[PDB]
């Protein structure tokens, strides 16, 4: 979940 | 769309920094104190590797599910090859951080750590023996990111991997190496990747066992990466 | 000392046979009956591998303690790449034996095993895609024997290989032998370094498969699922 | 020491 969010980050 | 020189330039520009450890740790190293330092450093390097991956040519063009899989399968291989690289000019010592210089004797404080330490030191010595250049190192790291999970999901990743092979060959050719030297050195570099994959496998089981002894702190990202192999 | 073609002919001469499984096992496959057939086959294959390893050019030149270390390091990789090779012309199936052609769904009889089944089938699907030749296969199998234990520090011994310089010399000869075989296939210079790279990159996945299969076989022994024969027991015990 | 023996 964390890697999921950090990948689509700006 | 990038030539060989543009690929090396892009990979070198996206290199992650060398992070520091704690400046006043517990003077007598314990299994818990040592495991906490290495896990805290790994959890901070993971944020840097996620951003380094997005600047690897061709990684953003993958689906978001594909990007997660590749990072889950290769995160430990990438952290390990980075440690092996910065430890090259320090025989018998692993430069986890500029303020964390450990040898195989200091690794005896953690159960089952010395064999992993010896394997990491042996890779650093081989890198020293082959006179590995920073331009070759960034190519090997990009290969690990794309190749470690390709056989666990395919066509697009093989085409990028072929371009990195062309890039590595172009580096050795521009370095004055003969054609016979070129495939011989290319094979020696890619065979080391088999040992790095073996080191991450053994390190993955060690981190898993240290979590059962409740030595791994609550580092959510690192636990998430480790959970991907359970 | 040998030439590139002398290297290939010697490797083709030493190829171990393809053994068989039991001709009438338990008709509905069980977890214990499946692991029994696999461990019985592997224990018989290991005897032929030891004799094959002695015929790999340059292997007899090592000391006895260097010979054992390389074999306990790569015995599962060699058995796995051999299975992948004979499973090439059988999509979605694994030729463990001519009388034991197992599919992907049949691998689910052993807990936590279909993950390795899929990894082995993907390796076989890739060799089929690149149309791997038998001369290339015997070359990669010898690379595994000499390279899988050069930098490896086994947990049961905490030591590694001694004659480092001698191994890399033989490995360079097989590299020339591989490239020589790609030239005889009419490949270009650019096509040669790319195919050589793709072949050696799969050796990383085979190394990963062996480590996953080693931990699985250890749990099967600890769960009293299948007793392990003395030779196969000693090969597995060299890693704990 | 079986592999140790079969090699010799
Ligand atoms: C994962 C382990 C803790 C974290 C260690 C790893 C060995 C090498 C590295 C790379 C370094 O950059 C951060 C720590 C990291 C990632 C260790 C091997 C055994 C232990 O479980
Ligand atoms: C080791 C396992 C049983 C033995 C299997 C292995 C997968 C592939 C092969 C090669 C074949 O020639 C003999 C069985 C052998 C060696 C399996 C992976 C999980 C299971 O424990």
């Amino acid at each position: 979940k964390i890697l999921h969010r950090l990948l689509q980050d700006s | 769309s990038l030539t060989a020189d543009q690929m090396v330039s892009a990979l070198l520009d996206a290199e992650p920094p060398i992070l520091y450890s704690e400046y006043d740790p517990t003077r007598p190293f314990s299994e818990a104190s040592m495991m906490g330092l290495l896990t805290n450093l790994a959890d901070r390097e993971l944020v840097h590797m996620i951003n380094w991956a997005k600047r690897v040519p061709g990684f953003v063009d993958l689906t978001l599910h594909d990007q997660v899989h590749l990072l889950e399968c290769a995160w430990l291989e990438i952290l390990m090859i980075g440690l092996v690289w910065r430890s090259m000019e320090h025989p018998g010592k692993l430069l986890f951080a500029p303020n964390l210089l450990l040898d195989r004797n200091q690794g005896k404080c953690v159960e089952g750590m010395v064999e992993i330490f010896d394997m990491l030191l042996a890779t650093s010595s081989r890198f020293r023996m082959m006179n590995l250049q920073g331009e070759e190192f960034v190519c090997l790291k990009s290969i690990i990111l794309l190749n470690s999970g390709v056989y666990t999901f395919k066509d697009h990743i093989h085409r990028v991997l072929d371009k990195i092979t062309d890039t590595l060959i172009h580096l050795m050719a521009k370095a004055g190496l003969t054609l016979q030297q070129q495939h011989q050195r290319l094979a020696q570099l890619l065979l080391i990747l088999s040992h790095i994959r073996h080191m991450s496998n053994k390190g993955m089981e060690h981190l898993y066992s240290m979590k059962c002894k409740n030595v791994v702190p609550l580092y959510d990202l690192l636990l998430e990466m480790l959970d991907a192999h359970r």
